[PDB]
RNA sequence: UAAAA
């Protein structure tokens, strides 16, 4: 619910919603600024499946 | 207790507070890292509420599943020992409880970004260990802090505040003794704004007085937001370092 | 090979290791010595030797068929068995049915209507013997007709796979206008007619 | 040429000797093999020698039954792998609109239809024991004009009698009294759906309000005064 | 026993004989 | 009948598969990592045989994007279709007049053509570059040895490259021309993320550009010279409105 | 498998022939008692 | 996961 930046020259990432040319955070965590990708890293985060990950799972 | 003074000419209420003072607010985050992904032990006054957020996960059955958003379930369970006199009724399937459970789902399904989590379900489990007036508002603040612990994307905070009107004097954060002697209004303010996601009036209030009650109600709700926000700052800073 | 008593009860020992079968199980007993593999009967009936098996019921109970609902529930339709079904749902490419009997002739009445009964599906590719790719199931079956179809592969996730690509397989009993008419009889290979009403309806006859 | 009001179970004023071609409202008993009415309405007959005679019953109804060679409006509610799932009317059963039932259909390209789209199709299969089927091109003649997506506009819910009297009866003074007020395009569906569309929304709404008022009013000669007042109300 | 043709729908009973336009666009006027 | 362009090349095509694919790159403009270490074979870890890595692999995962795509600016309409003629690029002098024209811009639309019936791996036959003012048509059959100069623009982060379903165009640019794209904006993945019913280019031209197209020249033999009048207009249409579509899709994203 | 790999022009590739030996629920018959106590550790 | 030629 808080304002992280008012610079439109950014790429909204995960845990972030664009609104009225201003950027806000949707979760609670730290701000990450990699290249122009602006995202918020939440505290308690689950597993994010990415392409090329060696995982273990049981059939549901 | 007995026949008490609700609001004396000295501005003091039956519990010592004043017209614009709140009960002590002691929230707790991540109290059940072994039972749910989201946890919040809400202790607003004598009230002691345990809120769990299990999800977002796959539904137990593929029958009910929205392929464009998430399903938000709220389970409010008022324990028999919630008050002094142990409840003899069932409470679980009570019609008054189903209204509260539904009012909570509608309140947050518009605030929680269910679109970000499609084909999923978010179960919210609530257990009230003790109540003492203003129980609806404390249910609000518990769900807010429990979803944040679960890492669920929300647009803003949702604050729960209860306001009573005694003659011509509003009273913030009404306890049980104050609700049994005046009208009660529970509000659901979104963040530092004046947008109301909840407005419950269950007793007669003059129209010429409702506007001022709402203004003093949303003002105290912002104060409730900061106490929750400052709790997350202290919890996040001590967790990282 | 028959020194044992005629009848057998659940728990009565039969013979050592002989092979098990329907109504027996290898249970190791202990009598102040080493555990011996004893074949124990677990049904009420007579013991038969071929292969050791204990068949339930008495010889009078088998001829009188006193275990009617007990015989079908214990003998599931295996692969290649020919059964008698009833049409329940008609789809564009399949026809849901309901297994009512099964033979080894002799049959066995199913479960008495309510659900939890064995059902199957007759795919359009296995309706006829010629031109298996383009068929019209609406011209082959109607809801409420008794169809004699042979089972195929057992992909029994919910239904069974049946076929009628033969002469003795198809609609064996039906009625005009889905039960609203008279009892029809199979004349040609794909033409069924009721004598009294005189009306004709196209089916997948079996004669 | 005879038209009389009948009732279900009444005698059928037609000789069995004459060849007959019955339709809706008349049922043939599979046992007694007699012909009896099953609907309450006007019994229409027509004896012609060229030498076939037909008979049907015009009854009042609102629940649409899928019948072949009907022009229907449907809403797309599901996208399967080899067909669509369209809803001709609420609560009623679904119908099948295959991807190959379109002008210039091919396995390579799928139709550009998505859910919630209003389609205009022709009922090509209306079997009682099967699911009904529709198509956006007449598979018997090759016609395809008018069939397809009805982009924007507004749909209207009317009874089945108002739909047939608007599509077939060219003397129905509705499209004539509406065109005298504003230019529009209409899509008549036999399932009780009337899709209209104008240039401005103020004219489309005025067409929605006239058809609704003319649907419940049985006086046909009052259609002129309905649109006269309705199109005058939107001017404020 | 009678001379029975299968119950036909509402459209085949009319006289235009399938030369009907269900979607008529009224241009101008 | 048209003869095979493979016979008129500087050198025959290596169909032996006696060694892994060697990138046809000699100049690496706009590079964060030097081209020197990019020409070493990666040791065959697990069971992936030794192969030369993607020359611009590091240049894609780490390079920033131009501030032109993060903004929500007003869309600029495509130039008039009838009052504009293509620019056929057939010589090295005509190629230079286009490259320096492509260095002074920020958004370009690119598309390719391919033929694989009378060639094993296949050969590129026509590149379709178009900017906000002009539409180009580059003959990749004669300029095959000269088209590697375009890496100065295709790898410029300040310039946005707009393709459509470039899952094969990236392979053709590197196998026959030694070209690589840094700063790709695939409109296919944009239509797939918006939620449109179809993801073809013909769909975006009839809904976001109102260009009633006749998609019948895809499977055509693009080796005939010169190109017919309908195909020259068919080739320029794939990228003429692609820049206006990029603006409409970017703001929605 | 994990022991033999984790520690240490007319070819158009061929398809591997793999049976159900890796899908069988039958575990190894004789597991060392000294090894099972290591897994618990 | 119906995009490319």
């Amino acid at each position: 619910g808080e304002l992280v930046t008012d610079d439109p020259i950014w790429m909204r990432g995960h845990g972030t919603y664009f609104l009225d040319n201003m950027t806000y955070s949707s979760v609670a965590g730290t701000v990450s600024r990699v290249n122009r990708l602006l995202s918020v890293i939440p505290l308690k985060g689950r597993y994010a499946p990415e392409t090329g990950d060696h995982v273990v799972g049981r059939i549901a | 207790m007995s026949r008490l003074e609700i609001y004396s000419p000295e501005g003091l209420r039956l519990d010592g507070r004043r017209w614009n003072e709140l009960r002590r607010f002691e929230s707790s985050i991540n109290t059940h890292p072994h039972a749910a992904d989201g946890s919040s032990y809400m202790e607003q006054g004598n009230n002691k509420i345990i809120t769990l957020v299990k999800g977002p996960k796959e539904p137990r059955l593929k029958s009910q599943m929205d392929t464009s958003k998430a399903l938000l379930n709220v389970s409010v369970n008022i324990t028999k020992f919630s008050k002094f006199e142990r409840s003899k009724s069932s409470h679980k399937n009570e019609r008054r409880v189903l209204e509260i459970q539904t009012s909570l789902v509608r309140m947050f399904e518009k605030n929680v970004m269910l679109n970000i989590y499609p084909r999923t379900v978010i179960d919210i489990e609530i257990h009230v260990l003790e109540q003492d007036g203003g129980i609806m508002g404390s249910l609000i603040n518990g769900i807010t802090l429990a979803l944040i612990d679960a890492g669920i994307s929300m647009f803003d905070y949702i604050s729960g505040i209860s306001v009573g009107l005694y003659d011509t004097t509003p009273l913030l954060d009404t306890n049980s003794l104050e609700e049994n002697a005046m009208s009660t209004v529970t509000l659901g303010v979104v963040g530092k704004s004046e947008k109301l996601s909840l407005l419950l009036v269950e007793d007669k209030i003059p129209l010429d007085r409702l506007e001022n009650v709402l203004a003093i109600g949303i003002a105290g709700a912002h104060r409730v937001r900061d106490l929750m926000d400052e709790e997350l700052r202290k919890h996040a800073q001590k967790r990282v370092s | 090979n028959f020194q044992f008593p005629e009848i057998a009860y659940p728990g009565k020992l039969i013979c050592p290791q002989y092979v098990p079968g329907p109504g027996t199980k290898l249970i190791q007993y202990e009598h102040n010595g080493r555990t011996l593999e004893a074949i124990t009967a677990t049904l009420v009936g007579t013991v038969r030797c071929e292969l050791v098996s204990v068949l339930p019921g008495t010889e009078k109970g088998r001829k009188t068929n006193k275990y009617a609902n007990n015989d079908f529930a214990n003998n599931l339709p295996k692969e290649g068995d020919i059964v008698l079904t009833r049409v329940t749902r008609l789809s564009l490419q399949r026809a849901n049915v309901e297994i009512l009997a099964v033979e080894d002739a002799t049959f066995s009445v199913s479960q008495a209507d309510l659900g939890e009964t064995f059902r199957g599906i007759i795919r359009s590719q296995d309706v006829r013997s010629t031109d298996r790719d383009r068929v019209k199931v609406i011209e082959c079956f109607k809801p409420g007709d008794i169809v004699r179809a042979q089972v195929l592969s057992l992909g029994d996730g919910t239904n069974y796979y049946l076929t009628t690509a033969r002469n003795d397989l198809g609609v064996v009993f039906a009625r005009a206008a889905n039960g609203a008419g008279g009892l029809m009889y199979a004349t040609d290979w794909q033409m069924m007619t009721s004598p009294v009403t005189g009306a004709t309806e196209k089916r997948k006859c079996a004669k | 040429h005879m038209s009389t009001f009948i009732f279900p179970g009444d005698s059928f004023p037609v000789d069995p000797t004459t060849p007959v071609k019955l339709g809706p409202g008349i049922y043939c008993d599979p046992n007694t093999q007699e012909i009896r009415p099953v609907n309450t309405g006007v019994l229409h007959v027509s004896a012609k020698g060229k030498g076939v005679q037909t008979a049907y019953i015009d009854y009042s109804s609102k629940r649409y039954i899928p019948s072949v060679n009907d022009f229907v409006i449907g809403v797309i509610i599901g996208t399967f792998s080899d067909s669509y799932k369209v809803s001709l009317q609420n609560f009623s059963s679904s119908v099948s609109l295959s991807y190959m039932a379109f002008p210039n259909a091919s396995k390579k390209n799928r139709p550009t239809l998505q859910v919630g789209d209003l389609v205009y199709a022709r009922v090509c299969t209306a079997e009682k024991e099967l699911e009904a089927e529709i198509e956006c091109f007449d598979s018997t003649t090759g016609r395809d004009a008018g069939f397809g997506i009805l982009e924007d506009g507004m749909i209207i819910d009317v009874n089945l009698n108002f739909a047939r009297q608007l599509l077939f009866n060219n003397d129905f003074p509705l499209l004539k009294v509406l065109a005298a007020h504003t230019k529009f395009e209409v899509a008549i569906g036999l399932n009780g759906k009337i899709w209209v569309k104008c240039e401005e929304l103020s004219n489309t709404l005025a067409c929605y309000r006239t058809i609704m008022e003319c649907c419940q009013k049985n006086d046909t000669a009052a259609f002129k005064d309905i649109a006269k007042r309705q199109f005058k109300e939107i001017l404020t | 026993p009678n001379l029975i043709i299968s119950n036909v729908g509402y459209s085949e009973l009319r006289k235009p004989e399938g030369v009907i336009s269900g979607r008529k666009t009224f241009g101008d006027n | 009948m048209v003869e095979k362009p493979q016979l008129k090349f500087k050198s025959p095509i290596d169909n032996s598969e006696s060694h892994p694919f060697i990138p046809l790159l000699k100049e690496k403009p706009n590079a964060l990592k030097p081209l020197s270490e990019s020409l070493r074979l990666v040791d065959d870890d697990e069971n992936n045989p030794s192969h030369y890595p993607h020359p611009y692999e590091y240049e894609i995962d780490h390079q920033e994007y131009s501030p032109e795509i993060l903004q929500i600016r007003e869309e600029i309409p495509s130039k008039s279709w009838d009052d504009s003629v293509p620019i056929w690029v057939d010589t090295s002098t005509e190629l230079e007049s286009m490259l320096e024209d492509l260095k002074n811009t920020k958004e370009i639309a690119v598309n390719l053509e391919h033929h694989d019936y009378r060639s094993y791996y296949g050969i590129v036959c026509l590149m379709q570059i178009s900017t906000r003012e002009r539409d180009y048509l580059v003959d990749t059959l004669k300029l095959r040895e000269n088209l590697h100069i375009l890496n100065e623009v295709f790898t410029n982060p300040s310039i946005v490259k707009v393709f459509h379903g470039a899952f094969m165009d990236i392979i053709w640019l590197q196998r026959d021309l030694g070209l690589y794209v840094v700063g790709l904006f695939d409109t296919y993945h944009a239509s797939k993320a918006i939620g449109l019913p179809r993801h073809s280019l013909a769909y975006l031209l009839e809904n976001f550009a109102n260009f009633k197209t006749s998609k019948k020249y895809q499977l055509a033999d693009w080796r005939i010279r010169p190109l017919s009048k309908p195909m020259t207009a068919y080739a320029r249409a794939d990228t003429h409105f692609l820049l206006n579509i990029y603006d409409q899709l970017r703001n929605k994203l | 498998m994990d022991l033999a790999r984790d520690t240490p022009p007319s070819i158009t590739r061929l398809e591997e022939e793999s049976s159900w030996q890796i899908y069988s629920d039958e575990n190894d018959p004789s597991i060392s008692n000294n090894i099972r106590q290591a897994i618990c550790r």
